[PDB]
Order: structure tokens, then C-alpha cells, then sequence
């Protein structure tokens, strides 16, 4: 049909050309496989609970639980474009029809609201102009699935309704989320262009914050450690007239560690290199990472980076944003005290319990490049100077408490620097024209599950928490308003149900953050002691809280207790909360910086006129009230296997991240209500089969007659007043009924047939008895005669004449 | 169920005469016990006659007339296919619903779907109910579903 | 019939091989041998009870026009046959004939079919069905 469509829609005809087997509804069925996830298999027998079936596979035996059983969606199905018309929809059924697109290259697949995007590790045709062309202003369900198209309809909506839109895109690390973002906004400036350019910067903008966001991780060589919301502002003529970016959980942690195998920001890389000799001075590096320990920690290099050309670019990228010569310097110099500041050692022990340098060179050159006193610095690192009321004092610092507060200087410093950033470039795509509307796009880590959780994954699985109810909100409008807009409106509750227990009893007063918070201004505070208040308030009193359980998987890390999370419940550690959530750093050299004579230095550490926590709640409620005040669309990232492979697929791993993805608690929120539905026409075409004998020869009417007929169960179904709405998995009985009569009819029109044939050739076997009745019996008296010894004689007296 | 003394005498006017097509001796060939119960005006499924007693080929049991009752009165039992039922599942197989569908087809359902039918038989049907398909290569199944039920002598 | 009758006569015109108007229970031995055969001394007093009178052609024809008796015509006897010859080839399959008069209605048995396809006018496969009537019959010619 059309090369632009080659990875996006596969053959109508070669998936008619499925005919190695028909298909059993009542044989066929998923079973649990350890191996790939699920299994197709035959039902042999059956003895009570106890389902005996063979796997076309191996072709062997297993016994499995009817429960365990889950149903097997008809060859007619495979590949679908949209698994919210699956006459079965569950885990296994939508675990397959994800796989057996993947594998054809198929990458995009619908799911209600939902368009799920499978990593394929390999760059594709799809995302040219001339596809492009193709899907400007086209409804989702008149085109093949693609991302090209949340975007679009996006735009069109925001047009069309005059209301914000957001594209909200989550999955796991790796997922592919961030390429999945930029292509969102490749589009949205190719269909909506002014008239370097505007564009231009919000496509500069990446390399700077990829240079201080990114990393490499075994997941992703180059991973962005922070939640990004952008949102595009556009003018009264539906042309982007601006943009912002704010950044959510930056991974500090980072700055100072590195595991095996992974590195620490880019940008350190790329001051490195020595790309631009010229710079080496300025920032008072050489050109060498593996000797620096804050950055030569786990590995130095990538393949696929090259950390001296990015790093030109890097360069040009801050020229091409319009930063000014002091201040992209101010950049760097920043950035390279960091890695002197791993470089200070300090000498313990003389005949006291109290630390000493080794040197200042390390501690003079981050003096320099941060414009204060080396001698001030190291003074006030060494033995500091707090501030209690009415006559501040002076504390004693440990070999461990000052190596560990020149971690939280430049893990301090690393963020503060960050949000400058952020705020600089905001600054720049900041064209000031009040614009009309925006759609803004979200970009964070998604809920995710470990052996060993903590407070970081607290605040992402918590985010995703608020972020899940958020959607089953917005499919309850939109279910509402549909049932109301069939005149069979009905009960109902809401979806962000038993989402809000565990938000309360992590975001509200007497909360966990809370206690968190609260127990931090305190000195003398002990990890259990944070337990301790912890189970005081919720342990015996929560549902939604809980001590440690039965294990799951191998591995599973200590836990301290359990959050039940709408994705499951969570095993929690919270040692290392409290020192995790405020950051330790000397108030003292803080005000030495303070008075720094860089520009940026001080503008960095600039007094008014704190807590992690603190902050992500009182960020994230923004977010929040942002969203709710938008037309949502969803994007669900995920990654099929841990090896960057294409094509193939890891079963244990695409069902985990659909149980947290949130596919399938989409797919439990809608079974509440009444799923599959058909417009009345299409009923009676498919249906009529189970009641001819009451079928006149209207719409609703045949379908009002079949239903009745088959003495339907009342709430099994509903009646629309354009279309009829049916219970999950409803339709599927009513779809192997109408095999087995459909079946049994063709066979009764066969015998009718037979029938006829036979009654025809009746009368010809009436005569022909009498015919060979004749034949036989005169046959037999010729016999008998030439035999009579009478006639032999008789006749043998015959020849005269 | 119970039968009419007439029913009875037609069953065995029926059963005379296929004994006597297999050799008379009060014994009819189960292999054909479908096709007796057919002349009395039935139209049992192939199941329909094996879970009586029918058999698979010739040659492997006879019955008496005195089992031929009981076996007769089951089939009567048996669910027989309305107009309707027929319309519909003809119906299923039309795209457009005007009342057409092509030869190949017809032929496809019948010796393809359900207890399949035998090109022979297929062959012999469209001859006696003489269904002409027109010059698109389609037929009205409409009419073929009638002959099929109105039997090879009309009114 | 009508010639018969008078052809017995005179072929009982022989049958009287010691001319007496009446024949004779050892009269035949000698018509017999006369040719070859010699049916027994006790394949007559089974055979003589056949009278409803004395002997001598006129109370001969009252014995083999009662044994003779339960045949049909040459047209109905022409017309079974050719209920098993829609195209109305005027003969019938070989196989065919001796399956339907082997295992249906009446079966023969092995003698019954031996005896009856010795003389057969069976060509290439096919049984003359018309021809084998004559036979029968009389019309033609019979054979043993
Ligand atoms: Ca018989
Ligand atoms: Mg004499």
C-alpha cells in the first residue's frame, strides 16, 4: 500500500493469511509461564479446580488452577491497533498482542487513552516529514498508532476547545521517554512554526541541560536524572510563541558517587576533554577524568559519546542561547572546583579528636574559582561556626564530617547551579508575548519497584501516586459523560478512590514526609527514631500501612514496612531518610560564598530577606494544579529487554512495568463500569444468529429482542440509546454462543441436504426392488428348468426342425 | 415421541425396503440408518444418527426392525433448522446484504464448515435444485435455502 | 401357448421310441442313451407321480406347463434390467449386476452366481442385459 507506512500498519492480508489453526474459545487459553510470561495452551481435562492442558509450543503437560487461567483473544485480534476493542482484555492478552507487534517493528500501540512505545533500539523511517504530512490533523482512530498523533489531536484540541493540553509520558529508565519528549516537540514546531530561531533554542537548550542532567547508567547511556515538565506557549493564530521548562528530583546523589559501570554528569566528561585547550586554565583542570574521585568512580568512558565533540557543542549550544562570556565561564569554573574539591584530603589525628588539612593547593584553587578565601574556606570547613540565638557558636569537625560536608558543598553547589540553569534558559525562550494557551509535556520517572527501596523511590512512586490518580480522575469524567450522554447514565463513586488513603498518609500533617520533615530540626535524631514516631502514628492504624511480608522475588532488600501503592505495595528502608532529606552544609561557608566576588557564585548562595521534601510537595502540588486545569493525553513508555536488543522481548519485564504503567490499573478502573460496547447496527449484524425465530424481518429493537431472547442477565448489560454497553467479558460469551450455533445451523442446513437427496432417490429405489425382484426370481427359474432332468431331455429331443 | 400406529407402518414400509437393498433378512445396515430415517421426512445431523446407534461404514452392524423404533424415535428429537436459522447463517457470510454470495463460497461453507458435505454431494444439489449462479460468479441464497427445504418435488 | 403344444406332439413324436400313445418308465432310458445320459431307476418313480392321469403328451403338457408356471415376459424381464440403465446403453456394468444379485434383495449364492455367468454374453466389461433376456427366455439360444 505505502512505504511511509511500512513499520506503522502490517498486512490486513497476510493477518487474514493466518491459517495454521482456527481457533477453539473453548480449548484455548494464557497460562502462567516462568519463562515467557504467559503460555498459549489446549485444555485437556478438567477435575474440579484442576485444569490439565498441552503447550502448542513444547507440545507437553502441566496442571494449572482455573483461576490461573486467563483468555485467549480470537487470530481476528492479532496485532490490533487500539486493546480497548480485545473482546478479552487482560495481562496475557495484552502482554501478546504488545509482543507480536514489537517483533513485526511495530512500536506503537493504543490502549484506550493510552499509547504505549516500545523501545526498538534501532532508529526508524517513521519519523520523517513526509509522515508527517500524513498525520496533520487526522483523528487517532483514521491512522495507523503513532506518537506523531497524541500530539497532533493535542494541538488540534487545544485549537478546536480552547483549553491547555498536557502530554503526560512516564515509564521506567530507559523506556525511551526522552527521545519519545523531543519528538513530541520536533512536531509540535513542524505544524506550528513562527513564519537562531525560536525553535532553534528550544532545541539548543538540550545539550546544556543534558550536560548537567544526563549520566550514563546501565540502563541508559545517557539518562536524564530529572523530571522535566516543558510547556509551549502558542498565539491567538495557533503559533508557538514561547516556552518554559521547570525540572523536578535531580539526582544529587550522583555528583559525588558513581556506581560501577556509570559515570557522573556529562558536563565533567566534557570539561575534560580538552576540546577547547584554550578553557583549561580558566577552570584550572587538566585534561584528565580518571584523576579526579569524584567523577573516576565507577567508568570514564562511552561508546556512543564523545565527550569532546559534545562538548563543543555544548559550548556553541550556550553561544547560540545567548549566554554572555562571564557567565558560560562562570559556568565552568563552578563546575571544575567541584572536582578539586574531591581532591582535598585532610590529616586527622596529631593528639586531638578534631581533623587538619593536607595542603591547600586543592583547597586554593576552589577558592579561586569561587572567588573567596582559601584560608577563610578551609577555616570554616575545618572548625565551623553555627548560629545560635543571641551569641553563635563554634563546632568541632571529624575526618568523616568534613570530607562529608565537601560532598554536600558540591552536591549543594551542583544544584543550586542546575536551577540557575534552568532559569537562565527559561529566560531565554521567555519571548515576552503573553501568550493564549499551551500543552505541556511531562517527563519523569515512573513508578518503579526494587529489591531494596528508599527514600528516592518514595518520592518518585509517590509522585506517579498523585500522577496515576490523575488519570483515573480523567477517565471518570469521561466515562460519566458518556453514560449521561447514552441516557444510561448510573451510580458510580470515582476513580481516585483508594488513590487518596496512601497520598494522605504520605503528603498530609501527620504523615510519613511529615514526620520526616518534623523529625529533621531535631540534632540527636536516630534512624529509629524516625521508625519509632513512624509506626506511633500509622502502624495498627493504616490499612494502607503495613510491616514487611513474605518476600517476593530473590533479593529483596531489608525493609522497614510496606506502603500499599496502587501498583502494589512497596517494601520501604528509611535508613538514611533523615540525612538524605536535609543537606548538611556548612551555614558558615555558605556565608562565605556568599560573599563570593564571581557573579554567579554569589547570586548562587544569596541569602533571603529547605528540606528535599519540602520542596517536591510544595513543587509538586504545582504541577498538580497545572494539570488538572488541562485536557490530559498519555504516553507509556516501555523497555522489553535489559540488553538494548531489538525485536526482543522479556515477558516478566513488560508485565511489571504494565502492573505499574498503568495499562492494566486502566483496564481494572473501566471494568467497573461497562467496557466493550456496539452501536446498536453492528449488533443485530452479529448477533441476529442467536434468535432468528424473534427477529420481525429497528436496531436497538432486533438488539432489544436478541438480548431479551438470550434471557440476558439485567446487569450483564445496558442499553444506550446509540449504542448497547456490555460487562468485560460479556461479549465473549456471546461470541462462542454464536460459534457453536452458527455451527450447529450450517451442519442443520447440511443434513436438510442429505435429506433431500435421499427422499429424491426414494421412488427410484422403490422400482428398482420390484426390478431386481423380477431379474432374481426369473433369473432363477432358467436355473432351475435347465437343471429339471425333464428338460434336458425334452429339449435334447429338440434338433430335427 | 410416542408414535402413530401410521408412523409406525410408513417406518416400516421404509424399513422393509432398505433390508431388502442389503439383503432381506429382516436386518438393515446401521451405515444407513440415517437414510431410513431420512425417507420418513427427518433431517437428522450426522450426530445426531451415531449417538443412536448409526455407524461409520458399512458392514459392522445390522439392526432389527425392533431397533429401529427406538433409534427412529430419538432422532425425532433432534433440532431441525428453521428458515430463519438458515437465513441468518447464510446472512453472515453476506458483506453488503443484498441477498448475494459467491459460488465459491457456497460451496466453502458446505463442504468446509460444520459436518462437511462431499464435492459429489454439493455437485448433485445445485443440479436438482438447479441454483444458477449469475454472471458475476454469485448466487441468491435466499432462493437456494427454499428448493433445499421444499424438497425435490415441489407444489 | 399355442405351437408348443402342437410341437410336443410331434417331438413326443420320438418321446414314443416304442409307439404305444402312452410312453413308459423304462421307455426313456432308451430315448435317452440314445444320445448319451441315463437318468437312474428311481429318477422316474419321483418323476411318474407327475400325472393327473396317465401319460402321453396330452397329459404331458399338464407337467411342464405347471412347473413352467410363475414366469414373466420378455419386455418386463427387459425392463428390470433396464431400470439399473438410465443412460439406456442397453447393457449393464459386469461388477455391478453381480454385486446386485450377489448382495441385494434375494441374494445368490456362490452356486446361484457360478451357474448363471457361465453362458453370460458379457464384451469388454459389459453385460447384454437384452441379449442374456433372450436367453432365459428362449428366444435365442441357452447354454450350460
Ligand atoms: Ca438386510
Ligand atoms: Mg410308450
Amino acid at each position: 500500500s505505502d512505504p511511509d507506512f511500512q513499520y506503522l500498519a502490517v498486512d490486513r492480508k497476510k493477518l487474514m493469511k493466518e491459517q495454521t489453526a482456527a481457533f477453539d474459545g473453548k480449548k484455548n487459553c494464557w497460562v502462567p509461564d516462568e519463562k515467557e510470561g504467559f503460555a498459549s495452551a489446549e485444555i485437556q481435562s478438567s477435575k474440579g479446580d484442576e485444569i490439565t492442558v498441552k503447550i502448542v509450543a513444547d507440545s507437553s503437560t502441566r496442571t494449572v488452577k482455573k483461576d490461573d487461567i486467563q483468555s485467549m483473544n480470537p487470530p481476528k485480534f492479532e496485532k490490533l491497533e487500539d486493546m480497548a476493542n480485545m473482546t478479552y482484555l487482560n495481562e496475557a492478552s495484552v502482554l501478546y498482542n504488545l509482543r507480536s507487534r514489537y517483533t513485526s517493528g511495530l512500536i506503537y500501540t493504543y490502549s484506550g487513552l493510552f499509547c504505549i512505545a516500545v523501545n526498538p533500539y534501532r532508529r526508524l523511517p517513521i519519523y520523517t516529514d513526509s509522515v508527517i504530512a500524513k498525520y496533520r490533523g487526522k483523528r487517532k482512530t483514521e491512522i495507523p498508532p503513532h506518537l506523531f498523533s497524541v500530539a497532533d489531536n493535542a494541538y488540534q484540541n487545544m485549537v478546536t476547545d480552547r483549553e491547555n493540553q498536557s502530554c503526560l509520558i512516564t515509564g521506567e529508565s530507559g523506556a525511551g521517554k526522552t527521545e519519545n519528549t523531543k519528538k513530541v516537540i520536533m512536531y509540535l514546531a513542524k505544524v506550528a512554526c513562527a513564519v537562531g530561531s525560536l525553535e532553534d533554542q528550544i532545541i539548543q537548550a538540550n545539550p546544556v541541560l543534558e550536560a548537567y542532567g544526563n549520566a550514563k547508567t546501565t540502563r541508559n547511556n545517557n539518562s536524564s536524572r530529572f523530571g522535566k515538565f516543558i510547556r509551549i506557549h502558542f498565539g491567538p493564530t495557533g503559533k508557538i510563541a514561547g516556552a518554559d521548562i521547570e525540572t523536578y528530583l535531580l539526582e544529587k546523589s550522583r555528583v559525588t558517587y558513581q556506581q560501577s559501570a556509570e559515570r557522573n554528569y556529562h558536563i565533567f566528561y566534557q570539561i575534560c576533554s580538552n576540546a577547547i585547550p584554550e578553557l583549561n586554565d580558566v577552570m584550572l583542570v587538566t585534561p584528565d577524568s580518571g584523576l579526579y574521585s569524584f567523577i573516576n568512580q565507577g567508568c570514564l568512558t562511552v561508546d556512543n559519546i564523545d565527550d569532546v565533540e559534545e562538548f563543543k557543542l555544548c559550548d556553541e549550544a550556550f553561544d547560540i542561547l545567548g549566554f554572555t562570556k562571564e557567565e558560560k565561564q562562570s559556568m565552568f569554573k563552578c563546575t571544575a572546583s567541584i572536582l578539586h574539591m574531591g581532591e582535598m584530603k585532610f590529616k586527622q589525628r596529631p593528639r586531638e579528636e578534631q581533623a587538619e588539612s593536607d595542603g591547600t593547593a586543592e583547597a586554593e584553587k576552589v577558592a579561586f574559582l569561587c572567588g573567596i578565601n582559601a584560608g577563610d574556606l578551609l577555616k570554616a570547613l575545618l572548625k565551623p561556626k553555627v548560629k545560635v540565638g543571641t551569641e553563635m557558636v563554634t563546632k568541632g569537625q571529624n575526618m568523616n564530617q568534613v570530607v562529608n560536608s565537601v560532598g554536600a558543598l558540591a552536591k549543594s553547589l551542583y544544584d543550586r547551579m542546575f536551577n540557575w540553569l534552568v532559569r537562565r534558559v527559561n529566560k531565554t525562550l521567555d519571548t515576552k508575548a503573553k501568550r493564549n494557551y499551551y500543552i505541556g509535556v511531562l517527563d519523569i520517572a515512573g513508578f518503579e519497584i526494587f529489591d531494596f527501596n528508599s527514600f528516592e523511590q518514595l518520592c518518585i512512586n509517590y509522585t506517579n501516586e498523585r500522577l496515576q490518580q490523575f488519570f483515573n480522575h480523567h477517565m471518570f469524567i469521561l466515562e460519566q459523560e458518556e453514560y449521561k450522554k447514552e441516557g444510561i447514565a448510573w451510580e458510580f463513586i470515582d476513580f481516585g478512590m483508594d488513590l487518596q488513603m496512601c497520598i494522605d498518609l504520605i503528603e498530609k500533617p501527620m504523615g510519613i514526609l511529615s514526620i520526616l520533615e518534623e523529625e529533621c530540626m531535631f540534632p540527636k535524631a536516630d534512624d529509629k527514631s524516625f521508625q519509632d514516631k513512624l509506626y506511633q502514628n500509622h502502624m495498627g492504624k493504616n490499612r494502607m500501612f503495613t510491616k514487611p511480608g513474605k518476600p517476593t522475588r530473590p533479593n529483596q532488600g531489608p525493609a522497614h514496612f510496606e506502603l500499599h501503592h496502587y501498583a502494589g505495595n512497596v517494601p520501604y528502608s528509611i535508613t538514611g531518610w533523615l540525612e538524605k532529606n536535609k543537606d548538611p552544609i556548612n551555614e558558615n561557608v555558605v556565608a562565605l560564598l556568599g560573599a563570593s566576588k564571581e557573579p554567579l557564585v554569589a547570586e548562587l548562595f544569596k541569602a533571603p530577606e529547605q528540606t528535599i521534601s519540602a520542596v517536591h510537595r510544595e513543587s509538586l502540588n504545582k504541577l498538580m494544579k497545572n494539570l488538572y486545569s488541562t485536557h490530559p493525553h498519555f504516553v507509556r513508555c516501555i523497555i522489553p529487554n535489559e540488553l538494548k536488543q531489538p525485536g526482543l522481548v522479556d515477558a516478566e519485564l513488560v508485565l511489571h512495568q504494565l502492573q505499574c504503567n498503568g495499562v492494566l490499573e486502566g483496564i481494572r478502573i473501566c471494568r467497573k463500569g461497562f467496557p466493550s460496547r456496539l452501536i446498536y447496527s453492528e449488533f443485530k449484524q452479529r448477533y441476529s444468529i442467536l434468535a432468528p425465530n424473534a427477529i420481525p424481518q429497528d436496531g436497538k429493537t432486533v438488539s432489544e429482542k436478541i438480548l431479551a431472547g438470550l434471557q440476558m442477565d439485567p446487569a450483564e448489560y445496558r442499553l444506550g440509546t446509540t449504542k448497547v454497553f456490555f460487562k468485560a467479558g460479556v461479549l465473549g460469551n456471546l461470541e462462542e454462543m454464536r460459534d457453536e450455533r452458527l455451527s450447529k445451523i450450517i451442519s442443520m442446513f447440511q443434513a436438510h441436504i442429505r435429506g433431500y437427496l435421499i427422499r429424491k432417490a426414494y421412488k427410484k429405489l422403490q422400482d428398482q426392488r420390484i426390478g431386481l425382484s423380477v431379474i432374481q426370481r426369473n433369473i432363477r427359474k432358467w436355473l432351475v428348468l435347465r437343471n429339471w432332468q425333464w428338460w434336458k431331455l425334452y429339449s435334447k429331443v429338440k434338433p430335427l426342425l | 415421541p410416542k408414535l402413530s400406529q401410521d408412523e409406525i407402518d410408513d417406518l416400516k414400509d421404509v424399513f422393509e425396503l432398505f433390508d431388502f437393498w442389503d439383503g432381506r433378512d429382516g436386518a438393515v445396515d446401521a451405515f444407513k440408518l440415517g437414510d431410513v430415517c431420512r425417507c420418513l421426512g427427518i433431517n437428522p445431523r450426522n450426530e445426531d444418527v451415531f449417538a443412536v446407534g448409526g455407524t461409520h461404514k458399512m458392514g459392522e452392524k445390522s439392526l432389527p426392525f425392533e431397533e429401529f423404533l427406538p433409534a427412529y424415535e430419538g432422532l425425532m428429537d433432534c433440532e431441525q433448522g428453521t428458515f430463519a436459522d438458515y437465513m441468518e447463517a447464510f446472512k453472515t457470510f453476506d458483506r453488503e446484504g443484498q441477498g448475494f454470495i459467491s459460488g465459491a463460497e457456497l460451496r466453502h461453507v458446505l463442504t468446509a464448515l460444520g459436518e462437511r458435505l462431499s464435492d459429489e454431494d454439493v455437485d448433485e444439489i445445485i443440479k436438482l435444485t438447479d441454483l444458477q449462479e449469475d454472471l458475476e460468479g454469485n448466487v441468491k441464497y435466499e432462493d437456494f435455502v427454499k428448493k433445499v427445504m421444499a424438497g425435490p418435488y415441489p407444489d | 401357448p399355442q405351437k408348443q403344444i402342437q410341437e410336443m406332439k410331434e417331438a413326443f413324436s420320438m418321446i414314443d421310441v416304442d409307439r404305444d400313445g402312452f410312453v413308459s418308465k423304462e421307455d426313456i432310458k432308451a430315448i435317452s442313451e440314445q444320445l448319451g445320459r441315463a437318468p437312474d431307476d428311481k429318477e422316474l418313480t419321483a418323476m411318474l407321480k407327475e400325472a393327473p392321469g396317465p401319460l402321453n403328451f396330452t397329459m404331458f403338457l399338464s407337467i411342464f406347463s405347471d412347473k413352467l408356471s410363475g414366469t414373466d415376459s420378455e419386455e418386463t424381464i427387459r425392463n428390470a434390467f433396464a431400470m439399473f440403465d438410465e443412460q439406456e446403453t442397453k447393457k449393464l456394468n459386469i461388477e455391478y449386476i453381480k454385486d446386485l444379485l450377489e448382495n441385494m434383495g434375494d441374494n445368490f449364492n456362490k452356486d446361484e452366481m457360478r451357474m448363471t455367468f457361465k453362458e453370460a454374453p458379457v464384451e469388454g466389461g459389459k453385460f447384454d442385459y437384452v441379449k442374456f433376456t433372450a436367453m432365459i427366455k428362449g428366444s435365442g439360444e441357452e447354454e450350460a
